[PDB]
């Protein structure tokens, strides 16, 4: 419960959140 | 009122500061209310509260 | 011989349709059609709708050149008329298009040198190994 | 000036298509701007490293979570009655009873059961504790980092290799045959002798002490002496218990044949000798092409010499050296073909001769694997036949191959295609005809009127292999045959014992239900090859379209004129070919699944009697073994088969979207969008937002791929859920 | 014609709306049911989505013989009123209860009808012209395309709209009759015992038809039982037609998924083979048109689908 | 934009110019053919690639070819 409480929601949201953000800017600009 | 909400919403104005605040402080909002682990608020950090069930091939 | 002047003349009767102009006409290139209709007779709006033509000079507004050449061929075949048509840009410039050299492209007019005209049979093209290591295609040789 | 960095043409696209293609164009090097042979090879090389680094990281990941989240140690002690743990699950979406439900094994929370056979793999190789798994995970992670390093390393101008180096085929062949094949299998055999064999004999040998432990009592004396027989002096007893001292021998290299009776897997002594033996053949054979020493063969000279008299093969193989060494797609076609064959090879030998202790007792694992490698093999095959025609288009030199086997191949291609057509129509008509015949007789209550052909030819082969059921008495069946008398005191006692144990999978019993399905599979083979071969040979030109090679490998069509030209490109040929892949290996995997399911269940008479008609497949295979699956939840309650049933429906839903993109095409959707783009632009408030990238309908070729993808994913996932949930 | 764009765009919107708020409900139910959360489901037990209007109208219908239609003795139908009338121990008719499950399926219908209308109306309104093809009118009612130009113009014609309209119609109608059959066997039909009723499927509908899994299992899987074992009986023809209809359905997919470019080249090779043996026909063998490919496709798709449902119901309900 | 080429097998029957919806082709004098005229493609930036031109050609094999190439706002038939 120590590790997977942190790494699951970061891989679930925070990796795709900034990936969809920084890849969007790569496409359009 | 226009003076209340010009002064109040003038430091967050800049666009560069949002990708620094909203992203990192937003992760600090998930990593706070995300890590804070009992039955009180969700049924998984609760965990298994009964003894293990018997499998199909006589397993634990 | 001279290409057409670009004056202000009244467009023919129309209650209006949704098929017409959009953001492209404002920040890209829209299109204008010109002709001298003899009588007032109805025509098919290529972007949908019934519309009555007026006598004398009539101009329309479209955002694609197909919408011209669908109409022009509908004005040229049905009513037996002869329209000119050209582009517009959003800074106020014009590009004269059709007929480019007064003569329509189907019947021959001197002073229109041949472009993209390969002077062999197609099977006398080279194989596409002989066009690697470049930015070229299979026909231009 | 914008992404796609590698294409001006696509980058200047004003629409959303720019995006899609950009994703789609990414790995096609030859089609990028300002590309050269050098950049091509170099990027390919770096990309290979990149692949390797992802593989090693992936493998390390598995080991990591088995060690960190699994019950590896509870398994070793009791392999028969413990369900191997893959991974823990932390799902915030789960309900109270869900968390109880998924807590299987000795787990302190929700867990999933591994069906990869990595447990038995490891365990059989020597892996004993979590520690071992951790150390391996670190190592392979280190190898991943090393490979990444290496990729960027030979990117610098000092370390950039020359094209000549890439074209040194003889050297790569010598090194791969001798080193990559020879040395690495020799070194494995080293691992089996030093670690696996002692581990099976119950003596734990680790990094800290191997050097101090003798694998054989009089070790390395036989080796140099030429008394090799001493290495086979006393094998493990027939009452040997795996991983324990009890019944263990001392031999390190044998030819015993059959299985380790309690585990039902091949003998690690046999495996050792196997790897060692092949290792020698590889090592000797890897000294065959000429490099920097003067001794060795010329490939070019061998190929050009092989032209038969009276020009029955034309110019023979003259010119194939160049057209192969130049053409990369050719190499990928040969590679994928061979790899696909050996993938199914692996699948078909592994099930009937399992190599791992306490595999084959694991039904679910076996089924999962055998489906796995047959589908992988299918895709790989379609791909082989997909870089077939890419050659034919982009690479072939008609002058340079004049009158060779290849040009002559193109010459009579109508014969090839038409005769494949014959062979597929034959099978399609007769097999379907005999099934539907079989169903009608079943329906009218007269199964005695069925047409059931007994597979005499396979039954003969099984007899020649020594199974005695059929009573033909040939070769290894007949006691008065030289073949029998030769090796009877070698390995045949282990062999013959195993072939005739019909509770094992080795050369299962065959009847008329086997007969039909193999001809169904033959239909599968020949037709898929018809699509792929036809697509390859007509990639260049046809009567409808003689200049096809000017367009390339994927194109929507050549217009509606002169009849209509939809799905004309070799691309589309491969696309069509995938559907048969899917259908064919669908049949093969079913065949497999059932014929085992009925073996494990204890009533093989279910299979022999219902496999002779298709309702039998529908009722006795599909309808019966989904009973538990579809029950995973109901209005009353829930059980542990939740995920599979969820994923079952998931797969179906993916499967039907695919139909959407396959059936309905562009013109509808674009005009749909056409009204939507007006709708937006005169909607207030929303007016204030406008798109950067003009919204457009996906291409034809896009629609073609996206359908296929959804279809395949749905296929795979649906079966996987079924296979696993039913077998489990 | 002058405002077609608004009509079609709005129909588009309303259809996405409807799709999400109907299918989405079933997916939501499947997920909650899979995750062990029945109290969160859309169902009479947990979530209530009551058909209040329908219940009102039913209310008004049974009370009508008293107030608004005095000369009428009983109700028009027992599915509104009470008085369960039965003949020969079987239920003729009885009051139909309406709950959450019924709320669901009706909105699925209304979704399906709206989509079908979307396709067909779009087809008719732009048959003559659109932004892509302004001169579509000259090209005909029945025609494949206008090439790979303009990005690609596959299925632009009015015919193609009718084409796709047939599939959605089949879809819609298929859920209706499934709705009908399950509804009837579960909540209405059955035998009449000691002052009580045993329904054919024991009122599982209200609890099972709220999830996709419930249809998959409680309707499809469970009911197909009598068709799948119809062999050796009077009903075996229905098993044969059961399989044959799947065959023909699947067979349609070959035509629907492919294009005549492949087929024409295939035909080139076969024609070679014929000519080699002096057995080539004078009537030059040609692959079907794109349009005919579509027509054959949709025809075999419908015939297969419909015939399978046909063999299903009849063997089921007769046995 | 798309590439459109006319080969020397042209008869100058003019069907391909007369068929085009976007006026890409024109007829020019030549010395090769019985009709004394040949087709030409000077306006391919307006070419959509709908392949009516090809469908209209009587020659065997066709003496107009349209190679679908890099796609621009006009070639994608956009009015928006
Ligand atoms: C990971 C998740 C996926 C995330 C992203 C991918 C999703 C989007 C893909 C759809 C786009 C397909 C496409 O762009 O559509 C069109 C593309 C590209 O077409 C090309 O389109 C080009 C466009 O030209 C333009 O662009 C060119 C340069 O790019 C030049 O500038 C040129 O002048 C200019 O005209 C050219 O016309 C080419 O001739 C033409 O080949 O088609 C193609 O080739 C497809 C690209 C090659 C794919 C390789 C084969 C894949 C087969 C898979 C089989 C199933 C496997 C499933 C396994 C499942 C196991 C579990
Ligand atoms: C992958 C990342 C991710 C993460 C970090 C979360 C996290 C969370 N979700 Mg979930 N959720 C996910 C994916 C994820 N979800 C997805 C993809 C969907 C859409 C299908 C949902 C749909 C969803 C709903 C509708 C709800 C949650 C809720 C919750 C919360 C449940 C536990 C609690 O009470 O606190 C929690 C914050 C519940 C909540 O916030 O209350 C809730 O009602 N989630
Ligand atoms: C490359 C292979 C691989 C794969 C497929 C996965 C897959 C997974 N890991 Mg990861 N993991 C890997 C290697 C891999 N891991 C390695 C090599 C390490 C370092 C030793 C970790 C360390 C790690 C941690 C610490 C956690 C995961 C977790 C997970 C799960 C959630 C995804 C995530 O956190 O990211 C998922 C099953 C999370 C989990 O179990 O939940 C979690 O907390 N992993
Ligand atoms: C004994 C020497 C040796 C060894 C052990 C290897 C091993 C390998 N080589 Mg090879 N290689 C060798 C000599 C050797 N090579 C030589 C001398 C040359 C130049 C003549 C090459 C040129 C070469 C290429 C071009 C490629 C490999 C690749 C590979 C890998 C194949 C993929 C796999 O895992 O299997 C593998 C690790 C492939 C790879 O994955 O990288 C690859 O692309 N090798
Ligand atoms: C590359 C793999 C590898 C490596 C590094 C080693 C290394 C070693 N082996 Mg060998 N060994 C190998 C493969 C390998 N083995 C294989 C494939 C076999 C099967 C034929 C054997 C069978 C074997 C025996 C039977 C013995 C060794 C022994 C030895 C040691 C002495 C060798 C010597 O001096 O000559 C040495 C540490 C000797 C020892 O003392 O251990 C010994 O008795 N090995
Ligand atoms: C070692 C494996 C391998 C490699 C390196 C490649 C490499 C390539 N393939 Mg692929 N391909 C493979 C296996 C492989 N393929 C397999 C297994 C299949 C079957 C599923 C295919 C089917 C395939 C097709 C049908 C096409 C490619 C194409 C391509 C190119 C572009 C892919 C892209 O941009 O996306 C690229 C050179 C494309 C190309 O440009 O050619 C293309 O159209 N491939
Ligand atoms: C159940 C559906 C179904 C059926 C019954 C058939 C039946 C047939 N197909 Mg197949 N085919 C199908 C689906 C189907 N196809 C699908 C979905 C596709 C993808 C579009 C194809 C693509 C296809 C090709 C490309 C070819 C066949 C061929 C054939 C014939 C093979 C010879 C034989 O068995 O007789 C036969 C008429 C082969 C043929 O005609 O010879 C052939 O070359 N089919
Ligand atoms: C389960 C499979 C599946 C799924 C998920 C969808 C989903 C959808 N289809 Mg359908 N469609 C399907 C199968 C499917 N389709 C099949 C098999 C075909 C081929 C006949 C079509 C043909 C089709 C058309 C022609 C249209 C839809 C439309 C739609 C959309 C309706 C609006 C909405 O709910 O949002 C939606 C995205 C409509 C739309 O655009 O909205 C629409 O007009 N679909
Ligand atoms: C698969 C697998 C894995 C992995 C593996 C690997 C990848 C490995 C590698 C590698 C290895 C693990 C290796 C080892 C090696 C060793 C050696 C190699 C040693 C040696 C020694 C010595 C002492 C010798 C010497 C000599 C002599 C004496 C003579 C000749 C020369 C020489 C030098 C050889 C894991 C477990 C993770 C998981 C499971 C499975
Ligand atoms: C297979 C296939 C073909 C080829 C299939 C054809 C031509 C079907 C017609 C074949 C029948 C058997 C021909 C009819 C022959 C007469 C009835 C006479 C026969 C003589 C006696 C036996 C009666 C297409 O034309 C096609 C077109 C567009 C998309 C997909 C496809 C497609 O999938
Ligand atoms: S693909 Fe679409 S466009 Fe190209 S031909 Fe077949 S139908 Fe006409
Ligand atoms: S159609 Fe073929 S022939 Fe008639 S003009 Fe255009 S090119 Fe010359
Ligand atoms: S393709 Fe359509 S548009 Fe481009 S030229 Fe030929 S006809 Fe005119």
């Amino acid at each position: 419960s120590w590790a997977p409480s942190v790494f699951v929601p970061l891989t679930g949201l925070v990796l795709p959140a900034i990936a969809m953000a920084t890849l969007f800017v790569y496409i359009e600009k | 009122q226009a003076k209340f909400f010009t002064q109040a919403t003038d430091i967050i104005s800049r666009r560069e500061s949002l990708r620094a605040l909203v992203a990192l402080s937003g992760i600090a909002a998930i990593v706070t209310y995300g890590l804070k682990a009992k039955d009180a608020d969700l049924p998984i950090t609760k965990g298994p509260q009964t003894t293990g069930e018997n499998g199909k091939g006589g397993s634990v | 011989t001279v290409p057409t002047l670009n004056p202000d003349t009244p467009s023919p009767i129309f209650g209006g349709s949704t098929g017409g102009l959009l953001r492209k006409a404002q920040t890209e290139e829209f299109y204008v059609i010109t002709w001298e209709a003899k009588k007032e007779q109805i025509f098919e709006m290529p972007t949908g709708g019934a519309a009555i033509m007026r006598q004398g000079p009539n101009l329309l507004k479209f955002g694609k050149k197909e919408q011209c050449l669908a109409l022009t061929t509908q004005l040229r075949n049905k009513f037996k008329l002869t329209p000119c048509f050209y582009r517009v840009f959003p800074d106020g410039k014009v590009q004269y298009l059709h007929p480019a050299d007064g003569v329509y492209p189907e019947k021959v007019n001197a002073g229109r040198v041949g472009a993209n005209q390969n002077m062999r049979r197609i099977g006398q093209n080279v194989n596409p190994i002989k066009v690697k290591f470049s930015g070229r295609m299979m026909s231009p040789a | 000036k914008l992404f796609p960095k590698f294409s001006q043409g696509l980058a200047q696209d004003p629409t959303t298509r720019r995006i899609w293609y950009g994703l789609a164009m990414a790995h096609d090097f030859e089609s990028h701007d300002g590309m050269t042979e050098e950049n091509l090879y170099q990027k390919i090389f770096a990309s290979h490293f990149g692949q390797l680094s992802i593989i090693f990281l992936w493998t390390s990941g598995n080991l990591f979570h088995v060690a960190w989240q699994g019950n590896f140690e509870q398994w070793v002690t009791d392999p028969v009655h413990i369900r191997p743990i893959a991974h823990a699950i932390w799902d915030p979406h789960f309900g109270q009873p869900a968390v109880e439900a998924f807590t299987r094994g000795g787990a302190s929370g929700p867990v999933n059961i591994s069906t990869s056979g990595v447990y038995q793999w490891w365990y059989t190789i020597g892996m004993r504790t979590n520690q071992d798994l951790y150390v391996g995970s670190v190592f392979l992670a280190l190898v991943s980092a090393i490979f990444l390093f290496a990729g960027w390393l030979h990117l610098q101008p000092n370390f950039q290799p020359s094209l000549s180096w890439f074209k040194d085929a003889e050297s790569r062949l010598n090194h791969h045959l001798s080193g990559l094949f020879g040395v690495s299998s020799l070194a494995w055999t080293g691992h089996l002798v030093h670690v696996a064999i002692p581990e099976s004999r119950g003596q734990h040998v680790g990094w800290d002490n191997f050097l101090s432990v003798l694998p054989h009592p009089q070790g390395l004396t036989p080796f140099f002496t030429g008394n090799w027989a001493a290495y086979a002096q006393s094998p493990d007893t027939a009452s040997h218990v795996f991983g324990t001292a009890q019944g263990s021998g001392q031999a390190i290299l044998t030819f015993l044949g059959g299985f380790h009776p309690q585990t039902q897997s091949l003998w690690l002594t046999d495996m050792a000798h196997h790897h060692l033996a092949i290792a020698v053949i590889f090592i000797v054979a890897g000294h065959m092409y000429r490099t920097n020493f003067g001794i060795g063969h010329r490939m070019q000279a061998i190929l050009e010499a092989h032209t038969p008299p009276s020009g029955s093969l034309g110019a023979g193989h003259k010119g194939l050296f160049d057209t192969v060494n130049n053409s990369l797609h050719f190499q990928l076609g040969l590679a994928l073909a061979s790899v696909g064959t050996i993938t199914s090879l692996v699948a078909q030998h592994m099930y009937s001769l399992p190599p791992y202790a306490f595999q084959a007792i694991d039904f679910t694992t076996q089924a999962a694997l055998y489906t796995h490698h047959q589908y992988i093999a299918g895709f790989i095959m379609c791909g082989a036949f997909a870089h077939g025609a890419i050659f034919f288009i982009r690479d072939y030199d008609p002058e340079q191959n004049k009158g060779n086997v290849l040009a002559r191949m193109l010459d009579h291609k109508e014969a090839l295609i038409s005769h494949l057509s014959w062979v597929s129509l034959f099978l399609g008509f007769h097999t379907l005809g005999l099934y539907v015949h079989n169903d009608v007789m079943q329906a009218f209550g007269t199964p005695e009127k069925q047409i059931l052909i007994e597979p005499v030819f396979a039954q003969w082969i099984q007899a020649a292999h020594g199974k005695a059921l059929y009573g033909f008495d040939f070769l290894l069946s007949s006691k008065t045959s030289a073949a029998f008398a030769n090796g009877q005191s070698l390995w045949l006692p282990g062999w013959l014992d195993a072939i005739n144990n019909n509770q094992n999978s080795l050369f299962l019993t065959i009847g008329p239900g086997d007969f039909l399905v193999h001809h169904a599979i033959a239909l599968g083979l020949h037709t898929t090859t018809l699509i792929l071969v036809k697509g390859a040979l007509d990639a260049r030109g046809s009567k409808l379209m003689p200049d096809k090679k000017d367009f390339g490998y994927s194109f929507p069509c050549d217009g509606p004129g002169r009849g209509g030209t939809c799905d004309i490109s070799a691309y589309d040929a491969f696309y069509l070919a995938v559907f048969w892949m899917l259908n064919t290996i669908g049949w093969v995997t079913f065949y497999w699944h059932w014929k085992h399911l009925t073996l494990w269940q204890g009533n093989v008479a279910q299979f022999d009697e219902s496999s002779t008609y298709l309702m039998g497949w529908l009722r006795d295979y599909l309808w019966l073994n989904s009973s538990q699956l579809i029950n995973g939840y109901n209005p009353f309650g829930m059980n542990s088969l939740s995920v599979w049933a969820w994923t079952f429906l998931f797969g179906h839903l993916i499967y039907a979207t695919g139909f959407m993109f396959l059936i309905s095409w562009r013109g509808y959707w674009q005009e749909l969008i056409e009204t939507l783009v007006w709708a937006h632009e005169k909607t207030p408030l929303a007016n204030l937002v406008y798109w950067k990238d003009k919204p457009v309908a996906l291409s034809i070729v896009q629609a073609r791929l996206v359908g296929l993808a959804h279809f395949s994913v749905g296929y795979i996932f649906t079966y996987a859920a079924f296979l696993i949930a039913s077998t489990s | 014609i002058r405002h077609r764009d608004a009509i079609i765009s709005h129909l588009n919107w309303v259809c996405i709306f409807l799709g999400f708020h109907s299918f989405g409900l079933y997916i939501h139910n499947d997920t909650m049911s899979a995750l062990g959360r029945p109290q969160d489901m859309f169902s009479d037990t947990a979530i209530q989505l009551q058909p209040v209007f329908a219940q009102w109208i039913q209310n008004t219908h049974f009370l009508a013989p008293q107030l608004t239609a005095p000369n009428a003795l009983a109700a028009t139908s027992l599915t509104w009123g009470g008085d369960l009338v039965a003949v020969g121990g079987k239920v003729a008719m009885m009051p139909i209860s309406l709950g959450t499950s019924d709320f669901m399926v009706h909105h699925i219908h209304a979704f399906t009808i709206h989509v079908t209308v979307l396709i067909l109306l779009k087809g008719v309104l732009f048959a003559r012209s659109s932004r892509l093809i302004p001169d579509k009118a000259n090209l005909g009612f029945r025609f494949p395309c206008d090439g790979p130009g303009r990005g690609g113009t596959c299925q632009v014609s009015a015919w193609d709209h009718v084409f796709l309209g047939l599939f959605w119609m089949y879809n819609s109608l298929s859920i209706v009759i499934f709705h009908f059959s399950w509804k009837m066997q579960s909540d209405v039909w059955g035998t009449v015992t000691a002052s009580g009723v045993s329904h054919i499927t024991g009122g599982n509908f209200a609890q099972s038809a709220n999830t996709i899994n419930g249809w998959l299992r409680d309707f499809l899987w469970a009911q197909s039982s009598q068709v799948i074992q119809s062999y050796g009986s009077a009903l075996s023809a229905y098993g044969l037609i059961f399989l044959g209809a799947h065959f023909v359905w699947a067979f349609s997919l070959m035509f629907l998924f492919s294009g005549r470019g492949y087929w024409q080249e295939l035909i080139e090779s076969i024609v070679w083979a014929h000519n080699k043996l002096k057995v080539a026909p004078a009537i030059q063998p040609r692959a079907l048109s794109i349009t005919q490919g579509r027509a054959v496709g949709v025809a075999h798709y419908l015939l297969g689908g419909i015939a399978t449902t046909w063999s299903f119901f009849l063997a089921r309900i007769i046995s | 934009a798309h590439i459109v080429k006319i080969y020397d097998t042209c008869i100058g029957c003019t069907q391909c110019v007369r068929a085009c919806p976007l006026d890409v082709l024109e007829m020019v004098p030549w010395d090769g053919c019985k009709a004394s005229q040949m087709a030409s493609a000077p306006r391919t930036e307006d070419c959509v690639g709908c392949k009516r031109c090809e469908t209209a050609c009587p020659t065997d094999f066709l003496s107009v070819r349209v190679y679908l190439g890099s796609e621009s706002t006009r070639s994608m038939g956009l009015s928006y």
